[PDB]
């Protein structure tokens, strides 16, 4: 959130058109009740940025080599797999419990039956793509390595 | 002593009582002797103690080489029949003292713990690891000596 | 001298090439382990011995050749296997 | 010892923008300046830089000029400014080490005895850390004898405040692709750790190149690391490796049936109930 | 009863040791699993009936 100003005087029209560059904000209603656009008025702000500017911001996430090719602790994958899928075993039973409904209930109903009560619908989505892609990715490293290291 | 005590490598008692027998238990006149092994009780019961301590060492020294050692090749080197060096044995296993397992039926020793697979592939995780670092570590030194010799 | 690979020595290879009964093969590994020359095991039931790694010793302008040639080799493997990923990997990560 | 040092994303943009200026105003192949920060027992935390006069001979690396006075007049004006920030060491933007490096470092070990050196390309042609940390260290060989001074290198990484996390985020916005899932965890790495393998096997090539063509002098301490190296790389045709992996793939792949066979019951409800959705509206309006 | 681990070897006069995790603790919640979307997929069948 930030913003460029001046001084409008006590003379009319501040600033004279040649564009829509400056109609282009819809300026906010605290700054319009604090003064804008009566005693100050705003101006476009460009990040305008070189090549090696653009060329280290991209370069600022970016973590080593190695660990890119480095696996897990193999006991810590079995352990958060087998913790997963023990919390996946209690959410497909509410899974059943709760597909049952959604036909002994009012159209508007539904959309509070899920307020302050876990939906297992949504969180089974949500762990299975975790589940997935943490051992995709680890099988991929696993392999590669196999090759790549003699 | 102290060193003999400290230096990883087997020892044999009879070169230990032959060598300082006499400097340690009998005394010595420039060199005077102390309580610790005279002839009291006592001193025979510390003198049980040091051949004990003896005897341990080597166990542990074969224990860290030693995969796999027949009982009798054990009891040769440790200066004991087949019987007492096995008595030994399993009271240091069972007082968790070293670990190993007696394969009475082949007359074997083993020396090495299981290998879950878990560990087995944490072994080469490791591995891969280490190989890593010394990639870079030696391509730093070769920038270095690059450096060093190249601008000329 | 021995491959990498195979790297799995007897007893009677040593009391060969080192003039010592087979009896006393056992104390000079087992000084050498302890010294720091070598790592490694025993295996006194099948009068072998695994050398996991000997001390790094200085090697002349021909092995410098194998070594570079071996470091050949794993830079093919590992562009091979790059491109293979990329490909096989391409539409996802455009 | 340091076990890490950690720059921040304001220090990086002003080297850069330094060396912006100063080739702007030309006739320069390098940049010197300072880093302020602190210290958390062992854990660096570099923070802010400003700039330090400084020219050099390019034909000989024995002449070089570095105005240390602009050096204390700035640390006395930036801490009035920021009483918590120190000098912690010094940067340049070089592409790689240079031989004045240890004559600048006992200069400025003056101000800090734990002087840690940072260089910072401004030109990545590469897929990594922008940035290298050095510290300076007595060299006692078993025969290189005499005890010279040579950089060890020591782990660097980027961090930030979230004042900067935000600005940098904003800037940010030239090129953006989350997709934390499977996405990102095979293009950050699997790709890009191999091509940088290949990378610095490749410089290790070049040099062994140059060694055995007689360009360069024999080192020792290099042979005995390769050695090293290539004893540690495994042996994958052992049957109990193989027996040891196949185990782990085999769990691996039951936990992503499982998973597929949730999702494609949930996909099928999805399904089911649209098409309910569809009838009772077709129903309705019928 | 369980009371510790091995098995004799009659005959022989044998008494092996070892040591076995009977369990895995992730084979098992996969199972109580498939057999829970089991249960849910019979019920969308019954639920799929509507569509009829």
């Amino acid at each position: 959130v930030i913003d460029a100003f001046r001084l409008i005087n006590a003379n009319h029209e501040p600033r004279q058109t040649t564009s829509n560059l400056g109609h282009l904000n819809k300026p906010s209603i605290q700054a319009l009740i604090h003064g804008l656009n009566r005693h100050y008025y705003s101006i476009t702000i460009n990040y305008r940025k070189n090549e090696l500017e653009q060329k280290m911001l991209l370069n600022l996430h970016k973590k080593s080599w190695m660990e890119g090719l480095t696996l897990q602790d193999y006991s810590e994958h079995c352990k958060h797999n087998e913790s997963v899928v023990k919390e996946m075993l209690e959410l497909a039973k509410n899974y059943n419990k709760a597909v049952e409904e959604e036909d002994k209930m009012t159209p508007e109903q539904l959309a509070i039956k899920n307020v302050g009560k876990q939906d297992p619908k949504r969180h089974l989505e949500e762990h299975v793509d975790v589940l997935m892609t943490s051992n995709i990715v680890q099988c991929l490293a696993a392999m590669l390595d196999t090759v790549v290291f003699k | 002593l102290l060193k003999l005590f400290t230096t990883m490598e087997l020892m044999r008692w009879s070169t230990l009582v032959e060598d300082y027998g006499m400097e340690l238990r009998k005394g010595s006149l420039e060199s005077p002797a102390t309580d610790v092994f005279g002839s009291t009780e006592e001193g025979e019961k510390r003198w049980k103690d040091l051949k004990n301590r003896v005897v341990e060492h080597n166990i542990r020294i074969m224990a860290k080489y030693y995969t796999r050692i027949t009982m009798k090749r054990m009891a040769q080197l440790l200066d004991l029949s087949v019987d007492e060096s096995e008595a030994f044995l399993s009271n240091l296993v069972v007082n968790k003292t070293i670990f190993a397992k007696v394969d009475r039926l082949a007359g074997i020793i083993n020396f090495q713990r299981p290998k879950d697979p878990n560990n087995l592939l944490n072994d080469w995780s490791q591995k891969l690891n280490s190989l890593m670092s010394l990639v870079n570590k030696t391509t730093h030194l070769i920038a270095k000596e690059e450096m060093i010799h190249n601008l000329q | 001298t021995r491959p990498a690979n195979h790297r799995q020595l007897t007893f009677e290879e040593i009391a060969k090439s080192a003039k010592i009964t087979v009896n006393e093969v056992e104390l000079l590994v087992m000084k050498a382990l302890s010294v720091g020359l070598v790592k490694g095991s025993i295996d006194e039931v099948d009068k072998r011995v695994h050398m996991t790694w000997v001390q790094p010793r200085v090697l002349d302008l021909q092995q410098i050749k194998g070594m570079k040639d071996r470091l050949e080799f794993w830079c093919t493997d590992v562009k091979s296997m790059e491109m293979l990923v990329e490909h096989q990997a391409h539409d996802i990560l455009t | 010892a340091v076990q890490k040092v950690v720059v921040h994303p304001l220090v990086l943009l002003s080297v850069v923008d330094h060396f912006n200026r100063i080739g702007k105003v030309g006739n320069q192949k390098r940049v010197v300046g300072v880093l302020l920060g602190s210290w958390q027992k062992k854990v660096l935390d570099v923070s802010n830089s400003f700039a330090v006069p400084f020219d050099e001979d390019d034909k000989d690396d024995s002449v070089w000029f570095l105005d240390h006075d602009y050096l204390e007049n700035m640390y006395g004006m930036f801490k009035k400014v920021n009483a918590r920030e120190r000098i912690v060491g010094w940067y340049h933007t070089g592409p790689k080490l240079h031989k004045n490096d240890i004559a600048i470092n006992e200069l400025m070990k003056r101000y800090c005895p734990n002087s840690v050196l940072v260089i910072i390309d401004v030109k990545p042609k590469d897929l990594g850390l922008p940035t290298e940390a050095y510290i300076s260290v007595e060299e006692v060989h078993d025969d290189g004898t005499p005890t010279s001074k040579t950089f060890e290198h020591v782990t660097s990484e980027i961090g930030a405040e979230e004042a900067e996390e935000v600005g940098v985020e904003h800037l940010l916005r030239d090129i953006k692709d989350t997709t934390v899932g499977t996405l990102s965890q095979r293009i950050t790495n699997q790709v890009h750790g191999l091509k940088g393998l290949n990378s610095k096997l490749l410089d290790i090539r070049s040099y062994l190149e140059k060694v055995a063509t007689g360009k360069l002098p024999i080192n020792h301490q290099i042979i005995y690391q390769l050695q090293d190296v290539f004893n540690l790389l495994p042996d994958v045709s052992l049957q109990e490796f193989v027996k040891a992996f196949y185990l782990k793939t085999n769990d691996q792949m039951v936990v992503v049936y499982l998973a597929s066979l949730i999702r494609s019951v949930v996909a099928l409800h999805n399904l089911i109930n649209n098409k309910i959705a569809n009838r009772d509206a077709e129903k309705k309006e019928g | 009863d369980k009371k510790f681990h091995g098995i004799l070897d009659q005959g022989e006069g044998v008494l092996i040791i070892f040591d076995e995790p009977p369990v895995d603790k992730t084979y098992e919640a996969a199972l109580e699993t498939i057999q829970n979307m089991s249960k849910v997929v019979d019920s969308l069948y019954n639920k799929a009936k509507k569509l009829t």
